[PDB]
């Protein structure tokens, strides 16, 4: 019971805003979200663009 | 489960499939194409006139 | 002998009572939306010699 | 559509009137005899979906979704006559009360004409919820959870309000069918992109999206089993049909509004399924893996294409079904041996075979295997991600391996190994338990034969 | 009608009639096992005819029977491939399935779920057979992940036993990865040829690019245990015996080489993915070969042997012989089969032993046993007018006369090599010598079921390839010019393997002890691969999960930016605002600044 | 049989050769079939001979549906609703039939790859090129639409193509 | 397994389980038996060759450095015992073992089968419930103050007394109990 009433309920109460907690926070929370926007951002405007040109082999790509 | 095996085809693909098949023996059978690019005949359409 | 009986089961009409009186008030609310019957350009259609409205 | 909700609310006096030791079994027939009625509701004409009057209108998006909500109600009813046995009889009354408003607030907001009669009733369901979580949850931690569901769910709805009076106001109408005729483009401005985002915030929340997504455990956690059945089966799927509603009046801005929520849901997919990984707590863990599907149909939604659809419509039907079963399953355990922590009883195949037979099952089908119609619905919305960038492939198949994982990793611990030596009162099955568990899966089986049925509007 | 397709789908659906007697009455008594081997073994004779009827005409057939749904513009069909690799696949599984039916039914008599172990077993085969007749990738799909769920549950068999679950689990783990590869190819060769079906996708794809092949390939090297995602097999050994002598060593293990087979039209249009899978197959088959050489368990070696024989298989379709490459798969499923019965019936003798250490001279106390395990060992190592002779000395033949990269040629050789040393240290450890086993001498080899299953396969393993070779079109052209030196390479390398494993073997006996070297630790903790990848990112990923995850960011951050924030926030301001004193003096005189506020910031402003 | 239509369904004229046997030793295929053949289909046959026989007895037909021809999206005005939905649903049937006609095609794609062998490379390039065709108009009617697809957002992307076409045509004519 | 554990090794017990890991792991080395016999000897001479030190430290530096050329020289794959915490059978058979408290849960209609094994397992019972209570008076008798120190259980010393804690001990399922 003093296992994971510490694993879950006592975790919140015993936190503080450190400068390691912020930073690990800010990283481990935002930095993903950025990193995947920008790769899936920028493969789509590759994409967009390569379409615009009339440049991107969609024969047969019917379905979607 | 037996009721809605049997359920009518009131989805129409049975139609579809027969509207299809009466679609394309007359159309290959006159040498037409099998689909044309517009949807909507172009001469119900008016584009504006001019483009500059 | 069917009085108690009917006086501790009776609750088992209250639901398809209930479902009767759904399909009833259905049939009354169809009964509503009949300003195109027979009037669409797709499906409007020449009466029978006997029949009166092509769907109720 | 009045045919079946007439009999819904007969259940009412129906369940009043009844002696004292008849209410279980009057309330499962006829809930079952409604059920049977409902399944009518799945034939469709195709075009366009079937108009019964000026009010309610049923889809082939809303048919799956009202036959899940009628089937659930007996299952839950045979969930709750267990832990209800020393309650008193006009409290066992308005528990099966509270548990037959729910069903008649859903059914209507499924098949409500226009969005101010589906807000009303997608925002009824909320006080039936909250009633069952506080008076007969468990625990303490109940009243918190309460409040978490509450205040989260209104701070997204009441936006929302707001946004459709004021298109209304503007538009004339708020009837689905109006509104989808004359659809006009949403144009690139501050008004419209923050009435986009008062369109969206409330269906967000009920799915829920990750990072808002905190009430969840709480609330399934702490609610009585048959609350948190229907939370998981069918109340997080009133966001996506909202989203699936209302996204036809978002165009063209949904093309970069929904860049934000892509991202969210499919790094929290993988957050949520890691997380499951580390859970002490067996029904914590079935509530994370809640929130890790619905991130699935979130992406679905977003990237609107007809397979994304199809496959967000399957995905909800499935995890409807599957949820509410290892929901139950946790239950059955925990009745047992009065604690929620997953190391606490281990070896239980050994003890009891065939409800270690019924959680293999089920963790069969929350992996996705095939040909399930988990699988089905996930396999589409893979497909249309790809098509919408082939690098969703890789966050995809993450998922896919870590949903793996943490599935076979709870069917190993509770069932497998050896028992624990000092627990001595785990009693066979009771033939409730086992129909219970059947009722679940014979009906996920038998989805695969005709998957048309769940596919949605769009096939 | 024409007999071929109701033939062929009989053969499977007579299968599925001992799974629907499973709740029936038979299942509960002792006659279950004997019927569901009398069933298979109805099946493979059914299934001899349409092999004939092929072998005479060349038949083939597809048979789209069951329509299941269709989306717009693509349409799902329960479809069937009848084609020269499903005809010829199906009566080599079911007879090697009906020989270790015959097999289990001794090796597993005292076993208490005996019924449900058969269930499982013909499970396993149903899978296996909708895989490999499957005509469209949906159908694939479902046969693949079928025979993943039924080897995790087959390798879990006794399920109190810990690395038993965590084999099950790491099997499955690593089939995950694989399957990333096999759902990325559905969904490339949907959005682009529109279809799942085979037909459609050779017609479409006429040069095919390199995403698809490469999803085909990572999964090809999941299923098979290839090098990235090798250590599943040899830990799969912790199942029954039948069960490693049928799902791990000859049937579904191959599943990804068979893969790669179904779609060679496509393969043979990419040179970059034929260099991937020629060089992948190069290493796997080397560095199994490799680990094999020092183990003392005998599971562990046959299965380290069956990794070796799949890289080479995988090397024959890098080379673009996928016919050579199909060949193989039917020729090693005899022998290794065979091999691993052998070793069960060493195992079961010796009391539950498998460590060869422990086995002494069994050359005479095992009669039939040493037969059929020499005659095996001879056809693994390619002896002239063996089974395995025209599948893998073809092999060496294709490998050696092609334009092909020469590190993979080089490690293909030295793995030739060490398949004639790992097989000498069997037998030389096994069978020879004396007896190094506790005194209660239990060993009985005298039962009808072992002596008639394991001469069944061994009757296979010796005429199998001649009949086979004789009895099919010829599709490759074959290599008739070659140096003299280069036709007797395979026969070169495998006498030098013999020679010097049995020298450094002799050299065992002398009384000289010495610490092992360096390489030999590489070579028996398997290069350290389980020993690092199966700690750091499992603990990495486990603590990332825990610490971040869960903690950091749910348990912590999360409640703090948005619920937490608000409470602080309302009740700062409702003490603010409710700790009043309730002297009028001060209410009035706020009052007052009311109002001279009103009268000045609204009362000037209209 | 003549059940489907064998011009929507083509198959060439079914060339196959005769048995020349150039050995004394029986040929058990042969042999094999004529065993199947008095075991199996003669059986079969006369079930099915009996069912027909029920079958006739009682006879009574189905009617596919016709819909007339109503007027489309593009001599609707801006707010006519009832128009409006008219044309909708008779553009929703015309997607749905073509739908249909790319699956004929597709079908007879597939049957020539599989039923040409090791020449399907060239003896189906004529199926390949109709494929191509009906893929190809397929494709600029309908792709791109999205979920929540429309008579009207077809009408648009119609007019959209027709007016970079004709800005092309009128910028080669200056050419 | 079956003694209870002390708070320490002592010197010669350390002494003795490292001959005894030598002795296996050179076994494991030395597949023959002839050429392992051989070599088993040396090791005992080698290790008799300390046997009579007096120095403590001495001998505490001779057993450090032993363990470190033990390590260095191990086995990598030593041969383990099939039922042994390595072994291949190790747990093999705890799928078979049920608790004997099931079968009070059984059907009357099961237990009918099995009449005389029913009341055989009644007499077990009363004997367990009519022992119970002398069996804890006697470990607060035998028990010092501080609670106890080691592991260890006192004996059955009255004319009818049983052993304390003993139900779980004896009724062990079996070690192959299908
Ligand atoms: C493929 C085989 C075809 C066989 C034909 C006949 C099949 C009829 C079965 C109908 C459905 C099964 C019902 C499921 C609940 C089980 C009820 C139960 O408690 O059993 C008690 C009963 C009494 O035994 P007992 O001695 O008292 O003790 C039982 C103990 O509890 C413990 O005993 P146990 O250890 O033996 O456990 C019971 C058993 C039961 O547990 C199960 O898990 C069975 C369900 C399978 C997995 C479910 C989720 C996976 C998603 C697949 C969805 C497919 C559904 C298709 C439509 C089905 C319609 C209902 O567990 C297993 O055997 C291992 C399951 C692993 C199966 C992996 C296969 C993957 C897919 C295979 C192909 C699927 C598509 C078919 C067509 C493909 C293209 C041709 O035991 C049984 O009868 C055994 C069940 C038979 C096994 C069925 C497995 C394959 C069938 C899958 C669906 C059928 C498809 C039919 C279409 C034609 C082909
Ligand atoms: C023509 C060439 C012929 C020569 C081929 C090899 C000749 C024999 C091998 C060793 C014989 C010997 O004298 O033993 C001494 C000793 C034996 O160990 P031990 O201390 O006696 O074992 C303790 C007990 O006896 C443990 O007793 P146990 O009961 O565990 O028994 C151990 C077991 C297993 O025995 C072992 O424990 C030794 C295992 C290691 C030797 C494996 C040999 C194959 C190596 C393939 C390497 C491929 C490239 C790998 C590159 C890795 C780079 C890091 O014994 C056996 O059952 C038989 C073993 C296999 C013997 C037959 C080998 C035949 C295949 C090799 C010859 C192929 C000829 C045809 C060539 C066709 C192409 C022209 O091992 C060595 O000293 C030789 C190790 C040489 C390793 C070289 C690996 C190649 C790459 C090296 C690096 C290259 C680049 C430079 C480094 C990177 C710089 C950047
Ligand atoms: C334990 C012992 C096990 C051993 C015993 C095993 C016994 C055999 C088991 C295996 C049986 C296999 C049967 C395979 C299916 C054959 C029939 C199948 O084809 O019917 C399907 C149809 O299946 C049904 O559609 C299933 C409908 C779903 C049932 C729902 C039950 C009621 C609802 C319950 C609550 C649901 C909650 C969730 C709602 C969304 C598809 O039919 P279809 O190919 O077209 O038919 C063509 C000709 N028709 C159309 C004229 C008939
Ligand atoms: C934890 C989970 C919470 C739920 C997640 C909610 C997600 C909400 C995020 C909303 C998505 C984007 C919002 C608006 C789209 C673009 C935003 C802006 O930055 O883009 C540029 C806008 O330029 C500048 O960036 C102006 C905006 C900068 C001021 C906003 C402050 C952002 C700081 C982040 C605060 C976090 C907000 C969420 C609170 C929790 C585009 O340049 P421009 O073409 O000129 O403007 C387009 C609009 N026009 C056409 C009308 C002109
Ligand atoms: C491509 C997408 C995926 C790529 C892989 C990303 C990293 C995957 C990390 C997985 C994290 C899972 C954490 C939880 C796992 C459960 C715990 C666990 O399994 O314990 C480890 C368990 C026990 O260890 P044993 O040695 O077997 O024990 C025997 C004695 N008792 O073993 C395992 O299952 C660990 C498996 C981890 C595999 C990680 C290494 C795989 C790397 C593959 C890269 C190469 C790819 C192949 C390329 C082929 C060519 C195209
Ligand atoms: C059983 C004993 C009784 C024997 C008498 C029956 C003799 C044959 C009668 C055949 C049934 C009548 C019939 O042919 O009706 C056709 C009717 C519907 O027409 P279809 O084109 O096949 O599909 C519907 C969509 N168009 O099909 C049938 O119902 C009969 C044949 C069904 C075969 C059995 C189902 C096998 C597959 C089960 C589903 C497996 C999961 C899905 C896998 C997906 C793989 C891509
Ligand atoms: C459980 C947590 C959920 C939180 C959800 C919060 C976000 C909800 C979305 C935004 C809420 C307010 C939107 C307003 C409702 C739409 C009405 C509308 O569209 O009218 C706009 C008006 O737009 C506005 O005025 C909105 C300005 C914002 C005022 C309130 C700010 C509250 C915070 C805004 C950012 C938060 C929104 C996203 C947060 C998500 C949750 C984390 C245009 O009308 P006109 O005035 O006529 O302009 C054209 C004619 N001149």
């Amino acid at each position: 019971i003093r296992w994971t009433y510490a694993r879950s309920a006592n975790i919140y109460p015993n936190f503080r805003p450190t400068p390691k907690t912020s930073l690990l926070g800010a990283l481990f929370g935002i930095g993903p979200l950025f990193f995947w926007y920008y790769v899936f951002k920028t493969d789509r405007d590759k994409k967009e663009k390569l379409i615009q040109e009339g440049k991107l082999d969609q024969t047969f790509n019917i379905s979607y | 489960s037996t009721f809605v095996a049997y359920l009518p085809d009131y989805r129409m693909q049975e139609w579809a499939r027969r509207e299809a098949e009466r679609l394309v023996k007359y159309r290959e059978a006159n040498g037409l194409p099998l689909m044309e690019s517009n949807c909507f005949d172009p001469n119900k359409i008016q584009l504006p006139e001019d483009e500059d | 002998n069917v009085l108690q009986i009917v006086r501790d089961h009776w609750v088992h009409i209250l639901v398809p009572v209930g479902f009767v009186f759904g399909c009833y008030l259905d049939r009354r609310s169809d009964e509503k939306l009949t300003a195109f019957r027979n009037k669409s350009l797709l499906f409007k259609r020449e009466l029978r010699p006997n029949e009166e409205v092509t769907w109720k | 559509m009045l045919k079946i909700i007439i009999p819904t609310t007969m259940l009412l006096p129906m369940t009043w009137m009844s002696k004292h030791n008849m209410i279980w079994i009057n309330a499962t027939v006829h809930s079952l005899l409604i059920s049977l009625i409902s399944l009518s509701l799945l034939n469709q004409l195709g075009e366009n979906s079937l108009n019964f009057s000026l009010t309610f209108f049923s889809d082939s998006l809303s048919a799956p979704l009202l036959v899940l909500t009628t089937w659930l109600l007996p299952l839950m009813l045979m969930a709750s006559q267990s832990h209800l046995s020393k309650e008193t009889t006009t409290r066992k009354k308005l528990y099966i009360t509270m548990l037959i408003l729910l069903q008649l607030f859903l059914i209507m907001t499924f098949t409500a004409t226009e969005l101010i009669l589906f807000y009303i009733l997608f925002e009824a369901t909320l006080v039936p919820t909250l009633i069952i979580i506080t008076r007969w949850g468990n625990q303490t931690e109940r009243l918190n959870a309460g409040l978490y569901f509450l205040f989260y769910t209104l701070a997204g709805s009441l936006p929302l309000l707001v946004a459709l009076v004021y298109i209304q106001n503007t538009t004339g109408s708020l009837n689905f069918l109006i509104i989808h005729y004359w659809s006009h483009p949403l144009s690139n401005s501050w008004s419209n992109i923050f009435m986009w985002l008062a369109c969206i915030m409330a269906f967000m929340v009920k799915m829920p999206l990750y990072g808002l997504h905190l009430w969840l455990p709480k609330a399934h956690v702490e609610a009585p089993i048959a609350g948190s059945m229907v939370l998981a089966a069918v109340l997080l799927k009133l966001g996506g049909y909202g989203m699936m509603r209302i996204t036809t009046i978002l165009n063209p801005l949904t093309n970069y509004m929904a860049y934000p929520f892509l991202m969210l849901s499919m790094w929290g997919m993988i957050m949520t399924s890691s997380i499951c990984l580390r859970q002490t707590d067996l029904k914590s863990l079935i509530a994370y893996s809640s929130v890790s599907h619905m991130a699935l149909v979130i992406v679905a939604i977003m990237i609107q294409t007809p397979w994304s659809f199809m496959g967000a419509t399957a995905l909800m039907i499935a995890h409807g079904l599957t949820s509410s079963m290892l929901f139950c399953l946790a239950n059955t355990n925990y009745e047992r041996v009065h604690s929620r922590t997953m190391i606490l009883a281990r070896g239980l195949q050994t003890l009891l075979p065939l409800m270690a037979t019924w959680w293999l099952v089920a963790s069969l089908t929350n992996l996705a295997l095939p040909p399930s119609i988990n699988l089905i619905g996930e396999l589409f919305i893979i497909t249309a991600s790809f098509s919408w960038s082939n690098i969703t492939i890789i966050l995809m198949g993450m998922n896919m391996m870590i949903t793996a994982l943490y599935s076979l990793y709870m069917l190993i611990t509770t069932q497998r190994g050896k028992y624990t030596h000092h627990i001595n009162n785990i009693k066979p099955s009771f033939t409730r338990e086992n129909a219970l568990m059947a009722l679940h899966i014979l009906p996920l089986l038998l989805l695969t034969l005709n998957p048309k049925m769940i596919l949605g509007p769009l096939y | 009608m024409n007999p071929f397709a109701s033939l062929t789908l009989t053969t499977l659906t007579i299968l599925t009639i001992p799974i629907m007697m499973s709740n029936s009455n038979i299942y509960k008594t002792n006659l279950y096992p004997n019927y569901v081997k009398t069933t298979v073994s109805y099946a493979f004779t059914l299934s001899l005819v349409p092999l004939l009827m092929f072998m005479h005409t060349g038949q083939e057939m597809i048979i789209s029977n069951w329509h299941w749904m269709t989306l717009q513009t693509v349409e799902l069909s329960l479809s069937f491939k009848m084609d020269y690799f499903s005809v010829m696949f199906i009566p080599v599984a079911l007879f090697v399935t009906w020989s270790i039916m015959e097999f289990s039914m001794w090796y597993m008599h005292s076993d208490p779920f005996i019924n449900r172990f058969f269930k499982y077993l013909l499970l396993f085969l149903i899978t296996m057979m909708i895989l490999v007749t499957a005509n469209n990738l949906f159908q694939l799909f479902i046969g693949w992940e079928g025979v993943g769920i039924m080897s995790f549950l087959l390798i879990g068999w006794w399920h109190g036993r810990t690395d038993a679950n965590t084999a099950a689990l790491q099997a499955i783990l690593y089939n995950r990865i694989g399957d990333i590869g096999f759902v990325l190819s559905m969904a490339w060769f949907l959005t682009h040829s529109n279809a799942w079906d085979l037909q459609q996708i050779f017609m479409l794809n006429n040069e095919c690019p390199n995403m698809p092949l490469i999803g085909l390939l990572l999964a090809a090297a999941g299923k098979s245990a290839q090098f990235g995602l090798h250590p599943w097999l040899p830990s799969a050994m912790e199942g029954p015996t039948p069960v490693s002598a049928l799902l791990h060593s000859s049937t579904m293990v191959v599943a990804g080489v068979f893969l790669l087979i179904r779609f060679y039209p496509l393969m043979e249009t990419n040179k970059l993915v034929q260099t991937m899978t020629l060089c992948l197959g190069a290493i796997t088959t080397l560095f199994t070969a490799l680990c094999a050489i020092t183990q003392n368990d005998i599971k562990k070696i046959v299965a380290f042997s069956t990794s070796s024989q799949l890289g080479l298989m995988m090397v024959t379709i890098g080379i673009n012989q996928p016919h050579l490459a199909f060949l193989h798969i039917c020729m090693h499923a005899f022998f290794k089969a065979m091999l691993f019965m052998c070793s069960g019936s060493i195992i079961h003798s010796l009391n539950d032993e498998q460590d060869i250490r422990k086995m002494g001279g069994l050359y005479k106390a095992m009669p039939f046993t040493t037969t059929a395990l020499i005659i095996g060992s001879l056809a693994l190592t390619g002896m002239p007018y063996l089974t395995g002779f025209y599948s893998k000395d073809l092999i060496i033949e294709a490998v050696n006369m092609s334009y092909t990269n020469a590190w993979a040629l080089l490690m293909t050789l030295i793995a030739t090599s060490l398949t004639a040393a790992y097989s000498t240290r069997i037998i030389f450890f096994a069978f020879l010598g004396k007896p190094r086993f506790p005194p209660l001498v239990l060993i009985n080899e005298n039962n009808p079921l072992l002596i008639n299953s394991i001469k069944r396969l061994l009757i296979g393993s010796i005429f199998a390839g001649f009949i086979i070779s004789n009895n099919i079109p010829p599709m490759t052209v074959p290599n008739t010019t070659m140096p003299l030196y280069m036709k007797m390479t395979a026969l070169i390398v495998t006498i030098m393997g013999f020679m010097l494993a049995l020298e450094l073997n002799n050299t065992t006996y002398y009384l000289k002890f010495k610490y092992p070297s360096q390489t030999y630790k590489f070579s028996n903790m398997l290069g350290y691969y389980p020993s690092i990848m199966h700690r750091l990112p499992t603990y990495h990923n486990l603590s990332m999960s825990q610490k971040s995850a869960s903690s950091l960011l749910d348990l912590i951050w999360l409640e703090t930016i948005l619920p937490k924030t608000t409470s602080f926030i309302q009740m700062k301001m409702s003490i603010m605002v409710s700790n009043q004193k309730g002297l009028i003096k001060l209410y009035f005189l706020s009052f007052l600044i009311t109002i001279m506020i009103s009268m000045t910031l609204f009362n000037y402003h209209e | 049989p003549d059940s489907w239509d064998k011009d929507v369904y083509p198959e060439p004229p079914r060339r196959t050769p005769a048995p020349a046997p150039q050995t004394s030793l029986p040929n058990p295929v042969t042999y094999l079939t004529k065993i199947f053949d008095l075991l199996v289909d003669r059986p079969v046959t006369l079930a099915r001979e009996f069912i027909e026989q029920q079958h006739a007895k009682n006879r009574y037909y189905y009617y596919h549906r016709e819909f007339r021809r109503v007027p489309d999206i593009t001599e609707c005005e801006e707010k006519d609703i009832l128009c409006m939905f008219e044309a909708e649903m008779q553009w929703r049937r015309d997607y749905k039939v073509d739908q249909e006609i790319v699956n004929i095609i597709q079908e007879r794609l597939k049957a020539c790859q599989q039923r040409e062998g090791e020449s399907y490379r060239q003896n189906c390039a004529k199926e390949l090129e109709q494929f191509t065709q009906v893929s190809k108009a397929f494709q600029d009617r309908y792709s791109d639409l999205g979920a929540h697809y429309s008579a009207r957002k077809c009408l648009a992307k119609q007019k959209q193509r027709m007016l970079a076409e004709r800005k092309a045509a009128k910028e080669a004519a200056a050419a | 397994a079956f003694s209870a554990p002390a708070a320490y090794l002592t010197h010669q017990q350390k002494v003795l389980r490292l001959y005894k890991r030598a002795l296996r792991h050179l076994e494991s080395w030395c597949v023959h038996r002839d050429k392992y016999r051989y070599f088993a000897c040396l090791m005992r001479a080698r290790f008799d060759e300390h046997k009579n030190e007096k120095d403590m430290v001495k001998a505490t530096q001779l057993l450090r450095q032993a363990e470190e050329e033990f390590w260095y020289g191990q086995h990598p794959q030593p041969y383990i015992f099939p039922e042994s915490p390595g072994g291949t059978s190790y747990e093999r058979y705890e799928c078979y073992k049920v608790p004997e408290w099931c079968l009070d849960d059984w059907h009357p209609s099961e237990k009918a089968m099995y009449p005389d094994y029913f009341a055989k397992r009644e007499q077990w019972k009363r004997l367990r419930r009519e022992s119970w209570e002398r069996e804890v008076k006697q470990l607060q008798e035998e028990t010092p103050p501080g609670g106890p120190r080691t592991e260890a259980l006192p004996p059955a010393r009255k004319e009818g007394d049983l052993p304390p804690l003993w139900w779980h001990i004896v009724t062990r399922p079996r070690e192959r109990p299908m």
